[PDB]
C-alpha cells in the first residue's frame, strides 16, 4: 500500500511562502548559491582576470 | 531551466482543478479488465510446470 | 496597506472587509494584484515611466 519517492512531501497548501528554507529542494538552492559566492570572493582561485 | 521559471495560474482552486482532470481520466480505466487478464496469466503457468 | 488584506504580512493593519468571501492567495495572485495597483496610480498622476 506504499508508494516511494526521493524527496520529502508535506500536505498541500498553496498560500505557502516563495523564500521558505524549510523546503529541501529551495533550502538546496541556497546553500549552492551561498558556495559559490566564497569560491570567487578574493579572487584567490582565479588568476588572469 | 524548470526549476528555476515555474507558476501557478493567478486563479487556482485545487478542488476545481483536479475534479476536472480526475474525471475524463476515471471514465477511460481499464483496471477491471487487467484484473481479469491476471487470472489468466496465473493460471496458465500452473498449467504449463 | 491593500496587500495585507487579502494575505498575511508582518505589519500591523485592521480589517474592515472580511464577511466578503475570497480566495486563498498563492503568489502568482499576489502579483497579478499588484500589477493593477501600479497601473491605477500610474494614470492617476499622468505617469508614463
Amino acid at each position: 500500500e506504499v508508494l516511494l519517492l526521493p524527496i520529502d512531501h508535506q500536505p498541500a497548501n498553496v498560500t505557502t511562502p516563495t523564500l521558505d528554507f524549510t523546503n529541501e529542494l529551495t533550502n538546496w538552492r541556497a546553500r549552492v548559491c551561498e558556495l559559490m559566492k566564497n569560491l570567487v570572493d578574493n579572487q584567490r582561485y582565479q588568476p588572469g582576470w | 531551466v524548470a526549476l528555476l521559471s515555474g507558476k501557478y495560474p493567478p486563479d487556482l482552486v485545487t478542488n476545481v482543478w483536479y475534479a476536472d482532470a480526475i474525471y475524463p481520466m476515471y471514465a477511460d480505466t481499464e483496471v477491471f479488465s487487467n484484473l481479469q487478464r491476471d487470472m489468466i496469466t496465473c493460471e496458465a503457468v500452473q498449467t504449463l510446470v | 496597506t491593500l496587500v495585507a488584506q487579502i494575505s498575511e504580512t508582518q505589519y500591523p493593519v485592521d480589517r474592515y472587509l472580511d464577511w466578503i468571501p475570497s480566495l486563498r492567495a498563492s503568489a502568482a495572485t499576489a502579483a497579478t494584484f499588484a500589477e493593477w495597483v501600479n497601473t491605477s496610480m500610474k494614470t492617476a498622476f499622468d505617469l508614463s515611466d
